[PDB]
Formats: structure tokens, C-alpha cells, sequence
């Protein structure tokens, strides 16, 4: 029939619910059909950055350019400005998660205390200042803290649960060199005993830095 | 066109920092530049 | 044509070198070898065969059938000159000395191909002529003649991008640096698995996948296969249909240094039968070896020599023997003890094996140019 | 005894005192544009081996063009000053000097200025007073400009890919130039500036307004909403006349009655429209 | 000032090269401050529109 | 092997033509001086 | 050869040495023009009109 606007809107709920009913592979292809619809409509005004976003989602779902879908993240923001503030405020997580696993860690707070996103402060927005200043300082203790104050907004969120765990394994390590660096040989057992932490599981870790 | 697509090609896959051409980038060249056909 | 032509010298190989394996090899091929208007490359092919005392007839219906062709070539020549195109003599067999390469030997080929290098003003039809010569210089392992136009043919692609020609050409490097003992530029010209096309010679993109896996494991450390080799999803889905290749790679990187040699032994054995990894299989595995002994032996320093066999390959005097000539070879940087049963290490700088290899190099070239002075001005 | 080398026109934008210091976020609503330029001078300028290896040939040179007030020449005010790269900006009126021979000498020290000293950028405007169509070989005022048109055409030619100079050239005319300044090879890229008509407009709006008072309660949306034909110059002298209107009552607060007064004092169009037509 | 042309007679295309020389010292890649200008004619119909 | 002169009767083209060239036939004299030569026009 | 340069001496305007070659007007006129030279390996199906 006649429309050409809402194809896109159709293909891009569809983009939605493989990704969320766990089918990567459809859900792309989708994307894709929403890609090369949307080149041809003379005005997408609003939907442009709500496929800006679910352009960010599959592209980072996989793992492979996290700047290039940092860069589908802003976009879908500032689509989002001022116009929509539910879908507004979701969208900072998305780009400073990204930052974090980006492993900037001290930019995120540079963006929220710019004036653009002064104003859209809110729960969420503390939710990732915290973890960011947790991910500075070093620690594992400090990220565990942050996990269970926000966890209504943190651990919610179907892929932030998929991505803590990637996340984890990165400040893992960061505070092990943090602790490990200021000396010569040295003990297991204080190591062990400075991360709160068991022996074995650590020694392998150790073995896998040297390898 | 067809040198005005293949050509075109290239600057979605310079545009996100790749070095191999693919297959989806073409048919967002298409998109385009029947675009521009489908303009006046 | 030239475009099966690879799998005629992989079943030579396969005819003549398993000495017991030489009975279906030698019908297959003479499936090929009497059809298809074959003559010059197997008269000693058939002295290593068997008798075929008539052979007479056989070659008659087929030297006259090459000459069928080939006097049809000499009814094109006069109808072609009559009424000019771009010299269709010549242009009718710029596509015929090829099927002449196939049918005589490399002298109709070599002397019709630069005849019409010359025909063409474009590069689009000489740059093909040249991936023939490239062709038949593997079958005839032209070594000296390979080296003229492998530059003659990347002289010709920096003007167009030619990438179909470029990233084809890349294949025959890699296949030709397999073929001497050049590793680390074999994986470089197998960098990249993703331009690689379902090829002629390599009909399976997956027997593709496994000679650039095999020859990634030796070039590059673990830094990069960590990074290249594990996270391509390009080169994972291919060996997700491979359960061996998937379990020979990921071995070494789990650390389940036990079944790594399990595996191993079958690809040896397998590195043995295949053509063109046959001439250096006993090098592969020594180089493989080394490389999984000291990736375990450069994590600790006090390992004892007794924790190897029950959790990285049994027999504590096969450990022993093995160890003892490697440290006595000059590498594998570690010293074993051997009557409280334990190995240490040590770690050396890179200065002197830094230093040992300038030192080979600089003998060499000085036994280059001293010997090089002598023969010229008397 | 061979030279370091020399010209006088111009010498290198000084660097200090020379950038026009306009940026991209001035420009309010070019987004096809200010994206486009990007890819044709300043990305294979940083970025050159992804254009090698994907082997596509970057464009030369790029000559844009347009109605009057269309921000062509400020878009190239923030190019300049934004760039990491040398900037060397002509006036291309000045070729024509009154010795014999000058000109020539004026253009092949350009490029020379543009070859020793970086991977520049050469910015010549109005080429309308260079490259024109109509030649006539009796006068000597005419006979001078054809060899300045030669000069730069075979200046362009002597490029080998290698040397990282592109050249932008803006018109306000593309009706009066030769078809040999457009060949490919010399000037492939081609850019109009066409003009806002409402999608862009209330960006332009966006961005002047932002830096006066504005009351709080003066709509802008009300004034995009109306047709006729505005550039993106005039926006500017809308609300540049609109300030001096408040500032004539000593009124330091820019009211609702004022943008009324003058937007029907800028444009001034009467209707053209003898409405029996339809 | 004149409007422009389509190149007719030999004369106007030095003045045209005279007219953009004006055109671009008024709002080229300078800051035109403290200069103000006046003009008058008594016909502003051919004038270019660039001006 | 043929000389592909094309003519759009440009003016920059004009001056390795002829001073005047009160004619488009004084075109036949770097014509016939490189004889097998082919003269193409657009539109 | 008539259209070819020449050195010349000043003080008596000797002929001095033959100055090589310098361009045929006919080429300079399709170097300013610049026809995209091609060949019939990149021509896309049109074998009838060939
Ligand atoms: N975002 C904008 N878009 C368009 N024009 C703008 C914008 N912001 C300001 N302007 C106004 O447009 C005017 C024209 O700038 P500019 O000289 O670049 O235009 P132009 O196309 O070069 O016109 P001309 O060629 O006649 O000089 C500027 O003086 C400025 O006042
Ligand atoms: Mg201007």
C-alpha cells in the first residue's frame, strides 16, 4: 500500500523482539531492512534516533566496535533532546556504560557535569557516576558497594546483565596490578588476603597475566 | 550510476573504519542514490 | 584449462611417494590423464607406473585429436588476418595456448603468452596472462621464473586497485611461502580469510582454514591469538563445522597441554600424507613441540620434572630425553637438575641471542663478498 | 646558488592573529554540508591509507557553490579553524596585477607555498574574476587572464597523489565558468549550497538567538511556520535589526512587539501574486 | 556595480574583476569594524543581488 | 592508433588553433598533419 | 626542424645548439581538456555496438 514511514517502525519492532527473544543473526538482518527503508523517507523526524539507538544495541550486542557504537548512542541522544524525556534519561546509561567498557573511566563524569546533561540529572544518571568513580579508584570492594545501592536501576536492565560480567573480569584485573604494584617478591597469601578473595582462583589469574 | 553506487560503497565502509567492502553496504549506496533519482 | 590443474599435481604426489598407496592413485589419475587431451606430462609418470603395454592407440586417438585443435588454430590464422579485429590469430589463442599449456608442455605456452603480453594495451588481459605463468611455474616448481613475474605482476596492480587480482595474487605467496619454510610470511599473506574466495585450488574455503590456523600457531605469540584468531567470527564459524581444528587450536590456548599431543599426532600423521607440507612435517612438529614446552615452562620457576607426565604427556624419561636435547640445542631457556628431581629456570637477556644471530649473518655476508671478490677480476 | 622558497600573496595565515575564530557549532543546520566537507578535505587529510587501502581515490579538489548567503564563505571560516594543517587563503581577484608576467609567477608560487610548507589547503574565492568563458585575444587585459587560467590548470595536472593539497573554491556564479575547470582529475566534487526553506530554517533561528535576551515569552516557531523565500543571511539581520529596535527605546530586553516590526522592515516583498492566476 | 553579465563587450570584464574586488574586502575573512559604508543611486534596479 | 581530437569550441582551446580562426575549417590543418586522426563533438 | 628551439649566442646572435622539443599545440589541447582515456576492457555489456 501507500506508506513507506510506518515499514520502518515495523521493522524496527521486530529488530526489538529477536534481540530481546535471544536471535542475534534475524535480529541484524532486520536492522538492515530498517537501515535501507529509512534511507528514502524525506522526513524522520523522531525516528531516526529511536533507530539510532537499536543501531548502537545490536552493534555493541556482538562486541566488536564499541566507539563506532558509542557514536550511535550520542546520536540517539541528542534525537532524544528535549523532546522525550523518558526516552532521554535511558540513554545516558547507554552511552557511559559504553564509555566504561570503553575504559575511559573519568569522561563519564565530564559529560554529566556539562550543562547539556546537567539538566537531565536523576537516579539513574548517580547510578553510573558511582560505578565510573568505583572503575577510577581501582577497587573491587568499591564496585561491589555501588552494585547493591542501585541495583534497582543496575542489575535490571537486560543487558546490563550481560554485560557486568564482561565488566567484572576487566576491574578484576585492574585492581590486581593496583595492589601488586609497589613491590618485589611477596607472598600469595596476603594478596589473597588485601582482595578478600580465595588462593587458587587467584593463582590461576595471576598465571594467565604472566602467559 | 553504477560508478556513481560502487564508488559510493566505499564511503560507508570508510565511514565506519573498515577496510573490507560488504555486501550491506551497497544496498544502503542503492537506497541513496535512487534517492537522488527519485528527486526532480 | 588451467583451473583444475592443481589437483593433477596433488595426485602425483599422491601416485609416486606412498610407495604401498600407488593402485587406485594410479587409476584415478589415468581417469584424468588419458581424457581430456592429455600427452606431455606423464610419460615418466608411466615409467613409474606399471607397464600399460598398449598405450599406442591410446595415444593416437589423442595426439590426433591434439591436433584437431591445433589445425584449427592453422584454419583461424588466415581467416583472422583477412579482416583485422585486434589480432584475432593471436586473440583466438591468447585463450588456446592455455589449453595448450595444459595439453603440450610450457614452450607453446611461454612462447604464445608473450606474444599476446605484447597484444593487449590494457593490463585487464595481461595481468591474467600472468597468474598463468604463475600456474604452471608451481608445477614445474619454476623457483627462478616465479621471481621475474610475481614483481611483473605487482608492478601492474598499483595502477586500478585491482584487488581481485590483488588479493588473489596474495594466495599464491602464501601458498609459495608454505611452500619453502617462510612461516611468519605465510600467516602474513594468510592475514586475511576474509577476502579469500572459494578458490580453484583450495575447492574447500574450509582446507583454506586449516592451512592458515596451522601455520598461525608457529608466526605469532599470545598476544595476537588472542585477539586475531579466537575473537574472528569469520574464522571461528568456519572451524565450528571442524571439531578437530576447533579442539587442535583451542588446546594450546585453554592450557589442556594432554590432549594438544593427542590431536597432534593425527595432524603429523596427516601433515605427512598431505602434498606440500611433506617436505617440511618433521620441522613443523620440533618447532610445535618447543613452542608447548616453554609456554608452560616460563609461567614458574621451580617446576619439578616428575609434575609433567601425569599432567602433560606420560613418561617421565620421555620427558627427560626430550628436555636434554633442547637445552642442548640452544634454546629453551631453562636448566633441569636431575638428582632431587626438579627443572629451573632461567631468564637470559636479549642481548645474546640478539647477539648470536648477528653473528650468523655477519659470517655470511663476509663469505658472500670475500668469495664474490675472487671470481671476478680473476 | 639554488633558494629557500618565497612568495608575497598570501604568505601562510599567520596563525595568531589569522583564524577567523568561528566554529562549528555557530553554523546552525548544514548537517549534509558541514558533514559532506569533511570527507573531501580534512578526513583523507588525517586519514589517508584507509582511502590507499580501500583504493578510492580521494577527491582533488571541490569546488562549491550557490546563492548568495548561504554561509559558503563561513563554512570555510571553520574549516580554518579547526584545522591541524597549513591554510593558505587567496583573494582571486589579485592575479591580475599591472606588469605582464606576474600573474603567472603569482599562481606557480602558490602551490610551491603549498608543497614545501605542509599537507595545506588552498582556499581561492570568486573565481568568476579568473575563470570565466568568453575569451578575446586583441585587447592584452584578455590576453593576460588566459595565461592565468592555463597556469593553475596545468599546476593541478602536476600533482601525483602523494602530496596531501587539496583545493576548495567557492563561486557565487556556476553559469560563468569554462568546463574545463571541471573535469575529473581537477574539480570532481560539486556542492551547492541550496537554500533553507523550513526543515533548516528553525536551526538557523536556534543558533542566532541563543546569545541574545529574548525575553522569555517571544515564540520563534511562529515566524519558520510563514513561506517566502528567506536565506540564511537575513536571519542574521533579523535579529540584528530587532536588537537595535529595542536598543533605540533603552530597553535592554528584546520584547514580542519588536520581532513583529522588524521582520516586515527586512524582506519588504510586496505579493507578485495577481491571485486570478489560480 | 552593474548586475553581471554573459560577457558581451571586453570592457566588463575588468570592471566585474573591479566589482569583486569590493564584494570580498567588505566580508572576506576580515572584521569590517568601525568602517561604515554609504552609497546612493537613483536606480537601484541594476544592482547586483550579491551586493 | 588514431589521434582523438575532440572540439567544443572553447576559447582556451582557441589560441593553439589559430589567432582568429574566422573559420572552424582551419582545424584540418593539425588534422591532416597527423593523418589518421578522428574528430569527435558532444552535444 | 621548423617549430623547434634553438640556444643563441647574444653578442652577435650566433645560432648556438639545437633546444629540443618542446610540445605539439595539438597536444597541449587534449592536456587541457583531459578525456578520461579508456580501452574496451572496461566497457559494460554493449558487444553489439562494439
Ligand atoms: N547558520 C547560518 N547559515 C547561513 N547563514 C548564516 C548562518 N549564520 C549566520 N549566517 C549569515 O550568513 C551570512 C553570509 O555568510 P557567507 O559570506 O559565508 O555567505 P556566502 O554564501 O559566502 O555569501 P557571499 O557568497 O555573498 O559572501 C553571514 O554574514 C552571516 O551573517
Ligand atoms: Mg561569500
Amino acid at each position: 500500500m501507500d506508506d513507506k514511514a510506518l515499514l520502518v517502525e515495523v521493522q524496527l519492532l521486530e529488530s526489538k523482539t529477536y534481540h530481546a527473544l535471544s536471535n542475534l543473526p534475524k535480529a541484524r538482518a532486520a536492522l538492515t531492512s530498517a537501515r535501507t527503508t529509512a534511507n528514502a523517507i524525506y522526513c524522520p523526524p523522531k525516528l531516526q534516533a529511536t533507530l539510532d539507538m537499536q543501531s548502537g544495541i545490536i552493534h555493541a550486542a556482538e562486541e566488536k566496535d564499541w566507539k563506532t557504537a558509542y557514536s550511535y548512542f550520542y546520536e540517539a541522544f541528542e534525537g532524544y533532546d528535549s523532546i522525550d524525556s523518558p526516552k532521554a534519561i535511558t540513554s545516558l546509561k547507554y552511552m557511559l556504560l559504553c564509555k566504561i567498557m570503553l575504559n575511559t573511566p573519568e569522561d563519564v563524569q565530564a559529560l554529566v557535569s556539562g550543562k547539556l546533561a546537567l539538566r537531565y540529572a536523576g537516579r539513574q544518571t548517580e547510578a553510573l557516576k558511582c560505578v565510573a568513580q568505583a572503575s577510577k579508584n581501582r577497587s573491587l570492594a568499591d564496585f561491589e558497594k555501588a552494585l547493591t545501592d542501585y541495583r534497582a536501576e543496575l542489575r535490571d536492565d537486560p543487558i546490563i546483565s550481560t554485560h557486568l560480567a564482561k565488566l567484572y573480569d576487566n576491574l578484576l584485573e585492574q585492581n590486581l596490578i593496583r595492589v601488586i604494584e609497589p613491590f618485589s617478591r611477596v607472598q600469595i597469601e596476603h594478596i589473597s588476603s588485601l582482595i578478600k578473595l580465595s588462593k587458587a582462583d587467584v593463582e590461576r589469574k595471576l598465571s594467565q597475566m604472566i602467559l | 550510476e553504477v560508478k556513481g553506487v560502487c564508488t559510493e560503497a566505499g564511503m560507508y565502509a570508510l565511514r565506519e573504519r573498515r577496510v573490507h567492502v560488504t555486501q550491506e553496504d551497497f544496498e544502503m549506496a542503492v537506497a541513496k542514490v535512487m534517492q537522488k533519482d527519485s528527486e526532480k | 584449462p588451467k583451473n583444475p590443474d592443481l589437483r593433477i599435481a596433488q595426485l602425483r604426489f599422491l601416485l609416486s611417494l606412498p610407495e604401498h598407496r600407488g593402485d587406485a592413485a594410479v587409476r584415478d589419475e589415468l581417469m584424468a590423464a588419458v581424457r581430456d587431451n592429455n600427452m606431455a606430462p606423464y610419460y615418466e609418470a608411466l615409467c613409474k607406473s606399471l607397464d600399460w603395454q598398449i598405450d599406442v592407440d591410446l595415444l593416437n586417438k589423442m595426439k590426433k585429436a591434439n591436433e584437431d585443435e591445433l589445425k584449427r588454430l592453422d584454419e583461424e590464422l588466415e581467416d583472422a588476418e583477412k579482416n583485422l579485429g585486434e589480432s584475432e590469430i593471436r586473440d583466438a589463442m591468447m585463450a588456446k595456448a592455455e589449453y595448450l599449456c595444459r595439453i603440450g608442455d610450457k614452450e607453446g605456452a611461454l612462447t604464445a603468452f608473450r606474444k599476446t603480453y605484447d597484444k593487449t594495451v590494457a593490463l585487464g588481459h595481461r595481468l591474467d596472462i600472468v597468474f598463468y605463468l604463475l600456474r604452471i611455474g608451481l608445477f614445474y616448481m619454476d623457483n627462478d621464473l616465479i621471481t621475474r613475474n610475481t614483481e611483473k605482476a605487482k608492478s601492474l596492480i598499483e595502477e586500478g586497485g585491482d584487488w581481485d587480482r590483488r588479493n588473489r595474487l596474495k594466495v599464491y605467496q602464501g601458498l609459495y611461502c608454505v611452500a619453502i619454510r617462510d612461516f611468519k610470511q605465510a600467516a602474513e599473506l594468510f592475514l586475511d580469510t576474509v577476502s579469500t574466495f572459494t578458490s580453484y585450488e583450495l575447492m574447500d574455503y574450509k582446507t583454506f582454514v586449516t592451512y592458515t590456523v596451522y601455520v598461525s600457531m608457529i608466526a605469532l605469540e599470545r598476544p595476537d591469538l588472542r585477539e586475531k584468531v579466537i575473537k574472528g567470527a569469520e574464522i571461528l564459524e568456519v572451524l565450528h563445522s571442524l571439531p578437530a581444528v576447533r579442539q587442535y587450536l583451542f588446546s594450546l590456548y585453554e592450557c589442556r597441554y594432554s590432549v594438544f599431543f593427542q590431536s597432534l599426532a593425527v595432524v603429523e600423521q596427516e601433515m605427512k600424507k598431505d602434498w606440500l607440507f611433506a617436505p617440511h612435517y618433521r620441522y613443523y612438529v620440533r618447532e610445535m613441540r618447543i613452542h608447548a614446552y616453554s609456554q608452560l615452562l616460563e609461567s614458574y620457576r621451580s617446576l619439578t620434572l616428575g609434575y609433567m607426565a601425569e599432567a602433560f604427556g606420560v613418561g617421565v624419561e620421555f620427558i627427560d630425553q626430550e628436555l636434554s636435547r633442547f637445552i642442548a640445542a640452544g634454546r629453551l631457556h631453562c636448566k633441569i637438575d636431575k638428582v632431587n628431581e626438579i627443572v629451573e629456570t632461567n631468564r637470559p637477556d636479549s642481548k645474546n641471542w640478539q647477539y648470536q644471530e648477528t653473528i650468523k649473518k655477519g659470517d655470511l655476508l663476509l663469505n658472500r663478498v670475500q668469495k664474490l671478490s675472487r671470481v671476478i677480476n680473476m | 646558488d639554488v633558494l629557500p622558497p618565497e612568495a608575497d600573496s598570501s604568505i601562510m595565515m599567520l596563525t595568531s592573529d589569522q583564524k577567523p575564530d568561528v566554529m562549528y557549532a555557530d553554523i546552525g543546520g548544514m548537517d549534509i554540508q558541514k558533514q559532506e566537507v569533511r570527507e573531501a578535505v580534512e578526513l583523507p587529510l588525517t586519514h589517508f591509507e584507509l582511502y590507499k587501502q580501500i583504493g578510492i581515490d580521494p577527491p582533488r579538489g571541490v569546488l562549491m557553490y550557490g546563492p548568495p548567503g548561504c554561509g559558503k564563505t563561513m563554512l570555510a571560516k571553520a574549516v580554518a579553524h579547526h584545522t591541524t594543517a597549513a591554510f593558505i587563503r587567496v583573494v582571486g581577484s589579485e592575479f591580475v596585477q599591472k606588469y605582464l608576467g606576474e600573474g603567472p609567477r603569482m599562481v606557480r608560487d602558490v602551490f610551491r607555498l603549498a608543497k614545501e610548507n605542509a599537507p595545506a589547503i588552498i582556499f581561492i574565492d570568486e573565481i568568476d574574476a579568473i575563470a570565466t568563458k568568453r575569451f578575446d585575444a586583441q585587447t592584452g587585459a584578455d590576453r593576460e587572464v588566459q595565461r592565468i587560467l592555463l597556469e593553475l590548470l596545468n599546476q593541478m595536472d602536476g600533482f601525483d597523489q602523494n602530496v596531501n593539497v587539496k583545493v576548495i573554491m567557492a563561486t557565487n556564479r556556476a553559469d560563468t565558468l569554462d568546463p574545463a575547470l571541471l573535469r575529473p582529475g581537477r574539480l570532481d566534487r560539486k556542492i551547492e549550497f541550496p537554500l533553507p526553506d523550513r526543515r533548516q530554517k528553525r536551526l538557523i533561528f536556534s543558533t542566532i538567538t541563543s546569545k541574545m535576551n529574548l525575553s522569555e515569552e517571544v515564540d520563534l516557531e511562529d515566524y519558520v511556520a510563514r513561506p517566502d523565500k528567506i536565506s540564511g543571511a537575513d536571519i542574521n539581520s533579523i535579529c540584528q535589526e530587532s536588537g537595535m529596535l529595542a536598543v533605540r527605546e533603552n530597553r535592554y530586553i528584546v520584547l514580542a512587539k519588536d520581532f513583529e516590526k522588524a521582520y516586515k522592515t527586512v524582506i519588504k516583498k510586496d505579493e507578485q501574486e495577481h491571485e486570478f492566476y489560480k | 556595480g552593474g548586475r553581471r553579465f554573459s560577457e558581451g563587450t571586453s570592457a566588463d570584464r575588468e570592471i566585474q574583476r573591479t566589482l569583486m574586488e569590493l564584494l570580498n574586502q567588505m566580508d572576506g575573512f576580515d572584521t569590517l569594524h568601525r568602517v561604515k559604508m554609504i552609497m546612493a543611486t537613483n536606480r537601484p534596479d541594476t544592482l547586483d543581488p550579491a551586493l | 592508433d588514431c589521434t582523438f581530437i575532440r572540439v567544443s569550441g572553447s576559447e582556451l582551446v582557441q589560441k593553439f588553433i589559430g589567432e582568429g580562426a574566422r573559420m572552424v575549417r582551419e582545424l584540418f590543418v593539425m588534422a591532416r598533419e597527423h593523418a589518421p586522426s578522428i574528430i569527435f563533438m558532444d552535444e | 626542424t621548423p617549430n623547434c628551439r634553438v640556444a643563441l649566442r647574444n653578442d652577435s646572435y650566433t645560432l648556438h645548439k639545437i633546444l629540443p622539443n618542446k610540445v605539439d599545440p595539438l597536444v597541449s589541447l587534449m592536456m587541457v581538456e583531459k578525456v578520461p582515456d579508456s580501452t574496451y576492457e572496461m566497457i559494460g555489456g554493449l558487444d553489439k555496438q562494439i
